[PDB]
């Protein structure tokens, strides 16, 4: 149910990003970034806005913030808008 | 370079390079000094290959330069000899970084659409590079003629 | 897919045995022609745009019915340039995927990415399989012209283009 | 000095953290499987095996109080290095002041 | 991303010149030290779980952050914290292989510090663990490989400060 | 927590708590006095549950206390018992909160990644919790030992 | 979110302590008044439609706001009007149950003052509409039940001004 | 296989084989007769490697052959060395193929689920493979022992 | 049912039910005697609850039965009271099921689309259910009339 | 999915009837056994790894399917084998709580026989592993709950042949 | 999104009144010029690929941008340059048809000055590319219709700098 059940190297599930969020976590950030396509010049799809500011859950910020980096994007700011800091229980 | 392809190919799987991937870096890095002499010979003949290749494209495509074409003129023909300081320059960048990325990040990507803005026959430059490969073979021996040969074909296949 | 080494290594793993001389003789036969299988692929890379024009021209000179109207049964041929463009695209798929299998020494890449689902797609668009088997065999006859002196390069070249015709063909006999 | 004294208060706080369990496991019966009598096969642990004794012997012992003790020994090394640097600085000041009280330019 | 080779290609391309003598000289240093880096990257990949385990113990298991009331107290925060160190050790090996620290600015230090500040992760204690990881790895690969690995462990810290 | 966990399931659908969900919260606060009493019974029998439960663990798993095991040494054995007091404390949080959210968020999420980084066999931590569960079930009533065992069982499933 | 039960578990866990006497007293304060919140929580969920209909007509119905050119003029703007008031009433009921207004800061007051200022929503009128919604909701659940109820309506208005 | 790796990488980009992949395949075909020699030396010395390899494993981990250990008994110790023979076989497959793909698909994917559901300490299988690698590298020359060490190293990293 | 929502909710996470989730099932089967008795008391008062409910509805809404209203005529008023019997039957299912999910899955999903197509005012069906709630709540005790009224108020909220 | 309660409601609603005496007795049969099912469900979740571990050793642990050529040979196929056994144990526990095998039709058995025929998994050896897993479970939960669990173990085997 | 007629309706609607005398002349003004706009957008669409060809050659062709070190150097950067001008010309055509420049704010300038600033694209050169393209269009579509297309070109330049 949560991403930290022990799945690592030499397991049956393929290696991916693992989050430290609890089951049904409810912490969300507020991020800002630019992400060019870097593939439109051989697909010829439509043009889209690449300047984004959105709320992203804690459960996906590791994967999203790690995907923006792989695809050449640049993160301009990130803040926590929902949730407590160093809370032991009460993140659900 | 070849190390940036292995490091990037492994990073999206979230792992270290494998035993066969680390061998790709080892063999390439050991052949780095032979690639460092080959591209120096090319830089010494950059002014002469144009002299042989410029002869070829115009006897093969004489309709481009004659009156009746739109882009010819005594005005622009002055700085002609500085041209292949750009294209075979990329061929020296690709001979050093032993792969096609410098020839593909620059050059091939967007080269067709780049010329279609004008309406120029794109088949001319495809033949311009093919005759360029004909030019680079006489100023170079036969042993390292097989070493720079596969790098030209990628430009023809990329433009086509 | 599986190269020639992986097929021999998987056939021995199925018995739970190590590689003896019989399995090492097979791997040596690929390590002998391996340096020659690259000269063939580098030739295709240099002549790729030429080998497709001549295969297309020789195909339409013998099958003039493909460049003409489709008939009320809406057969998909090279009637219009929208169809002519799409059908020349297919001739590259046969040439590209046949160059891969010449370096793999095995037809596993051919069926796993070309043949599984091909007749279902051509029967869906009504594309003729007869002419398609011919142009695959015209590419074989052309590429063998560059390699005439030594005949061990003809066997390597015919393997990918023969497999596609034997597996796309209908079993009449 | 006054961050070495903060290291000693962390060693005293690390022992009080584990002292309900350090004395609670002191009257348990902890019998091992090998290592003590020679009639049982112990393998590597007849003694210790092949380089694994360490540079000191205390570096192979794990624990919260052994780990803050290695912090103390690296913090007392930097205090003793600079306390021996004020000794020979104080020598050169006196050896230049012996020139001053001798009849000279100052 | 750019390695030692692409750095001279990216440089000569913007001015538009061919590679000169001085540019060729530093590439010789990278090519000569090639098998030194490939051997180091192989041993770090096998002893990855061992380098992080005694770097955390030498740095974090003694302080008060593993006790209640500190970061990485709970198991959820102890697993998340040794997960980061597995990334720092993997990206530092990419830098030693590529011979250039540019990959750390793009895929490590890209929005990472601002994430720690909101969450409340101590930036000083993170530097202490990456620094302890630097000597622990310097004993496995030797002094030569250990010095190159220290250029990218020190790089992650100088940008995280 | 029963109250927190039922407000999240109603905040997702964006609706008020239904009569079925308010009836479960009502039967939880009605059992508040009895839960505060069971948590009090474990809180005051700490030494006996940790001392008796840990002694049984070192008899069923002598390898953890033999040379080469994780809990070899007087500080390593005392820390092995420090963990059992952690899981006993979290069990009292779970009995009072009406659910296992205090146990799961603190010491169940990432427990396998933690103990694998310390070198501890997770099957020995699960055997130590099973030795505390019967020592704690002998100090409670018939119906209280049955309810307390539910929270010890859940810590066993999540630790395998 | 953290309720009254979780908030005392948090205070104890950050010290490593069990639940002492001061903690068990706060827990009985929640359990003793618990079945009163469950009864008040069902009474407001049944009268939610009328608590909003009487608060709006009494506060901002024939006001200039509903005339042409104001806010809540179009039918969508009117429907977004009464859709917001039900959001506050539904979340103030979540807080009275949990006995801790932590759910209001994460899912209601999460930067709601900037959103209302950008769109041009009159903050002075929304605070008086929530206040008007407090006088009709208080006459339903009584004074003892309204104490914890009105404790969160003022939390939204105070966190909104 | 490194050949299969280079054909599927060019397939994803929808382009022919590039010069960076055609010289890498040349390095592999040119190094073929040397791999078949090394892989056949480990195949002819299986008993001395598996038997010596398990010998040194039973001295670094005596708890697996003690009463209650996993490999305790004559039939369980024989199954212990059955597994060291599987992983020596898969290592020879990986040396002939030029990459670690045959090791990954056979005995590395899900290896933790298997040993966790059998009761075997995964750290003891990695400690036995590390002891076979020492006997395996004693039969080879200085430079061939480094070539084979990469394939033994990949197995350990995946088993940790 | 309370059991159904606990099983589907724990299937989306792919795990077993927790002790907090199993207590809600124990607490629910304990109240099965009271639920079967309250549903029986309503089933025995069908003609009074329905006829009494539809009698008061035509005084608070006299237009629905006058000339021009939807329920004008004996046949139409008969089907008028037929609908109130559907929701009384659904309310007895929810009281026995332990939650309002039978009322929702039967006669609340798409209720506004159904009644808008038939030409029936949905506001009148909610007024007729509120009148049945007062009649049904006058036949019960102190606490049994409180929970049964919650099942009548849920239907009206979802019907507006 | 529908449990024993909803299965009685649907049988009545499909006729338009209220719950009569014949259906009320079925509702009493479930309430009387509700405490026994919640007790067995908690013990199965805690001993799941040992029920699968002992059903595998007894049925297929040293058989032909261990060794090369047989199915479940490689570790990726051994690990997929015991992931299927963890489906049947968990879904047989849902059916025992609900008292209705409806959830085994939708989320388990619907189209499961064709999946195994395409993959090549032996059905006869799978049924023997569930039967060995039924005997180990019946000894942990007792004789009364043990024959309830076996009621939904046989639904999977008969729905699989 | 809103064109001229929907903006003149919004003026009378925001005061709740009916369309009086002055409102129709603003409507007839757009109606009388409706044919002049649609005939201009027909000629622009047919000469799109050529209208850009001189605009690049008019301002940015021989500059330092196409040379190394400047922007537009690489082929990928040149193709992105002319691809951006095509979207400016199309959206500038949509705005002239609607007679209201609102469409340029929502679907053009939303995040454009920030995108260009992050990549390093020169705002001064792009302003000359559109000012260059604005003059050539005035020749094809004519003098009167050419100014209307110019009114939406300067709107893009004014809000872009
Ligand atoms: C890599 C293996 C592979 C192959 C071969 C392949 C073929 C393929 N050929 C297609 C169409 C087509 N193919 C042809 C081909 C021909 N017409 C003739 O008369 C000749 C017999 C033949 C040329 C030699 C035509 C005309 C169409 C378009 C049919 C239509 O749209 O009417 C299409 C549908 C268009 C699309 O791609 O979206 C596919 C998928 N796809 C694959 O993945
Ligand atoms: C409905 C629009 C449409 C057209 C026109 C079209 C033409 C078309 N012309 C072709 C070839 C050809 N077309 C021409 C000649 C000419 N073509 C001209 O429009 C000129 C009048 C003349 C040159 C002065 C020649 C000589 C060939 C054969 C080239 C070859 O051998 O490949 C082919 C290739 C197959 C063939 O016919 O041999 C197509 C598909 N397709 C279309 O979908
Ligand atoms: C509240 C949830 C929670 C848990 C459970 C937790 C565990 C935890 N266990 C630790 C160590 C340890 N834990 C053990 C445990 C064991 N050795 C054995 O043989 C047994 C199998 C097992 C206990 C039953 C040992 C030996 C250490 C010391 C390891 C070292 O210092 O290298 C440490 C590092 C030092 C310390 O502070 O104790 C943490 C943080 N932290 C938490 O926040
Ligand atoms: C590859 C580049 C990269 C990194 C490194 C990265 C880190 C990162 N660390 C995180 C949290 C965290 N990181 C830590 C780390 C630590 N605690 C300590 O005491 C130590 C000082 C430190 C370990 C060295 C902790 C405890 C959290 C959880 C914070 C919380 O839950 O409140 C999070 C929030 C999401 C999540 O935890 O799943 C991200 C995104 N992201 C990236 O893209
Ligand atoms: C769950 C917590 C939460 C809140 C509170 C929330 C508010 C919120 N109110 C909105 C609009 C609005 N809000 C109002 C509100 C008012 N008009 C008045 O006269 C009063 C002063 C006031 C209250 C009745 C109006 C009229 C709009 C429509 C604005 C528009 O359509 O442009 C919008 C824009 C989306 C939309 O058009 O529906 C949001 C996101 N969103 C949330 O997620
Ligand atoms: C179990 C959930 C459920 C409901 C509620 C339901 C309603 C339903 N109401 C109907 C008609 C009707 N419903 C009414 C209802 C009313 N007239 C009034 O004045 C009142 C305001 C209102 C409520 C008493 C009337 C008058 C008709 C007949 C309409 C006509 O004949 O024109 C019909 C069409 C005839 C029939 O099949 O009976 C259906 C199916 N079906 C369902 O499955
Ligand atoms: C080709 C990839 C592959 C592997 C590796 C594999 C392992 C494997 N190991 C097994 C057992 C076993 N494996 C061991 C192994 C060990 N005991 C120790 O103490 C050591 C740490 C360790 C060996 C170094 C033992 C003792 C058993 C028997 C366990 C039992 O019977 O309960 C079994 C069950 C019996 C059988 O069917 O053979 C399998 C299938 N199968 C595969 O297909
Ligand atoms: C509809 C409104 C709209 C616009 C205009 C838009 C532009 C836009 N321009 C981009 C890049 C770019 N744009 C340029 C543009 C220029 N270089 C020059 O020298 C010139 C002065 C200038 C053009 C006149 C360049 C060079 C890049 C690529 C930068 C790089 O690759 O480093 C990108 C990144 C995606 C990609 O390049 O594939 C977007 C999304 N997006 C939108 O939604
Ligand atoms: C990789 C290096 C690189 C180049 C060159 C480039 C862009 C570039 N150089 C061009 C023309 C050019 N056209 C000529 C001359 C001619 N053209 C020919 O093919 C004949 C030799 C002759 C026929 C008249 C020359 C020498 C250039 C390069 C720069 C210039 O002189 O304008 C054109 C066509 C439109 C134009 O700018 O006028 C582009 C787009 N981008 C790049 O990244």
């Amino acid at each position: 149910a949560y991403d930290m059940d022990g799945t690592g190297a030499g397991s049956l599930e393929p290696r991916g990003i693992k989050s430290s969020a609890v089951e049904k976590d409810s912490r969300c950030f507020k991020v800002t970034f630019v992400l060019p396509s870097q593939s439109r010049l051989y697909t010829f799809r439509e043009l889209q806005n690449v300047y984004t500011t959105k709320m992203v859950p804690f459960s996906s910020w590791y994967a999203e913030q790690q995907r923006i980096q792989k695809m050449g994007g640049k993160i301009l700011k990130v803040e926590l808008v929902a949730g407590g800091q160093m809370r032991s229980v009460g993140n659900q | 370079s070849l190390v940036t392809q292995v490091i990037l190919s492994a990073d999206d799987e979230l792992r270290y390079p494998t035993a066969g991937e680390l061998e790709t870096i080892s063999s390439y890095l050991k052949t780095g000094e032979y690639r460092i002499r080959l591209i120096s010979i090319l830089q010494g003949k950059e002014q002469e290959i144009i002299r042989l290749a410029s002869k070829k494209i115009f006897q093969l495509h004489p309709e481009y330069i004659a009156p009746g074409g739109n882009a010819s003129g005594a005005r622009q023909r002055a700085l002609c000899l500085r041209d292949y300081g750009w294209y075979l320059r990329l061929i020296t960048y690709a001979i050093l970084a032993g792969d096609k990325e410098p020839l593909e990040k620059i050059g091939i990507i967007g080269v067709r659409e780049m010329y279609n803005s004008l309406g120029v026959p794109i088949i001319g430059m495809i033949d311009a590079i093919k005759c360029l490969k004909e030019a680079t073979v006489e100023v170079i021996s036969q042993e390292e003629e097989d070493f720079v040969a596969p790098y030209y074909d990628y430009i023809i296949q990329g433009m086509s | 897919m599986q190269d020639i080494i992986t097929s021999v290594i998987n056939q021995y793993d199925l018995s739970g045995r190590y590689l003896d001389i019989k399995g090492i003789n097979q791997i040596n036969n690929y390590f002998d022609t391996g340096l020659k299988r690259l000269m063939i692929a580098k030739l295709i890379n240099k002549e790729a745009t030429n080998l497709i024009k001549e295969a297309s021209e020789l195909l339409f000179i013998e099958q003039p019915e493909l460049l003409r109207p489709c008939g009320n049964a809406f057969i998909g041929n090279a009637y219009t340039t929208r169809r002519y463009a799409a059908c020349i695209r297919d001739i590259e798929y046969y040439l590209r995927y046949s160059a891969y299998s010449i370096i793999a020494g095995n037809n596993s890449i051919l069926d796993e990415r070309v043949l599984d689902g091909l007749k279902e797609t051509y029967n869906s668009l009504l594309v003729p399989i007869g002419p398609t088997i011919r142009v695959i065999q015209l590419l074989k006859e052309i590429i063998q012209k560059k390699f005439s002196t030594e005949n061990i390069e003809n066997a390597i070249i015919a393997e990918p283009f023969d497999y596609l015709a034997i597996n796309l063909s209908d079993k009449n006999l | 000095q006054i961050e070495l004294d903060a290291a000693y208060t962390s060693l005293a706080s690390s022992r009080a953290f584990l002292a309900p369990f350090a004395a609670m496991a002191a009257d348990m019966d902890i019998r091992p499987l090998y290592g003590k009598n020679p009639q049982v096969f112990a393998g590597q642990f007849l003694g210790v095996g092949a380089g694994q004794w360490g540079k000191t012997g205390a570096d192979t012992v794990r624990g919260r109080s052994r780990r803050v003790a290695a912090d103390i020994g690296v913090k007392e090394f930097q205090l003793e290095r600079v306390k021996q640097l004020v000794v020979d600085l104080q020598r050169a000041l006196a050896l230049e002041d012996a020139e001053a009280d001798a009849p000279a330019t100052s | 991303m750019q390695d030692a080779i692409t750095s001279v290609i990216n440089a000569a391309d913007v001015q538009g010149k061919y590679l000169d003598a001085n540019s060729v000289e530093k590439l010789r240093g990278y090519f000569q030290t090639g098998e030194l880096r490939v051997r180091a990257a192989a041993t770090i990949a096998a002893n990855a779980a061992t380098i992080i385990k005694e770097a955390v113990a030498k740095s974090l298991l003694y302080s008060d952050i593993t006790r209640p009331g500190g970061n990485m107290y709970t198991t959820r925060r102890y697993a998340a914290c040794i997960r980061d160190l597995d990334y720092y050790l993997r990206y530092a090996t990419y830098g030693m292989l590529a011979g250039d620290p540019s990959i750390l600015d793009e895929r490590v230090l890209n929005g990472l510090k601002e994430t720690y500040n909101s969450l409340g992760v101590p930036i000083g204690a993170t530097i202490q663990a990456i620094q302890a990881m630097k000597e622990v790895t310097g004993s496995l690969v030797g002094s030569d490989a250990g010095k190159e690995m220290g250029l990218y462990f020190d790089y992650i810290c100088s940008g995280l400060s | 927590s029963i109250v927190t966990k039922s407000i999240v399931n109603a905040d997702a659908e964006a609706r008020y708590l239904s009569p079925g969900e308010l009836d479960r919260i009502k039967s939880f606060v009605l059992s508040g006095q009895r839960r505060l009493r069971i948590a009090q019974t474990l809180t005051e029998n700490r030494e006996r549950i940790v001392k008796q439960g840990g002694q049984q663990l070192f008899q069923r798993r002598p390898d953890v206390v033999s040379p080469g095991g994780n809990a070899y040494g007087e500080e390593m054995t005392a820390t092995c018992l420090r963990d059992l007091d952690y899981y006993l404390r979290l069990v009292t949080y779970g009995i009072i909160a009406g659910d296992v959210t205090p146990i799961e968020e603190i010491g169940l999420v990432g427990v396998k990644e933690m103990y694998s980084a310390l070198g501890t066999p997770i099957s020995g931590v699960a055997e130590g919790i099973r030795c505390m569960k019967d020592v704690a079930c002998s100090l409670l009533s018939g119906e209280d030992a049955a309810e307390v065992g539910f929270y010890f069982d859940y810590t066993l499933a999540a630790m395998q």
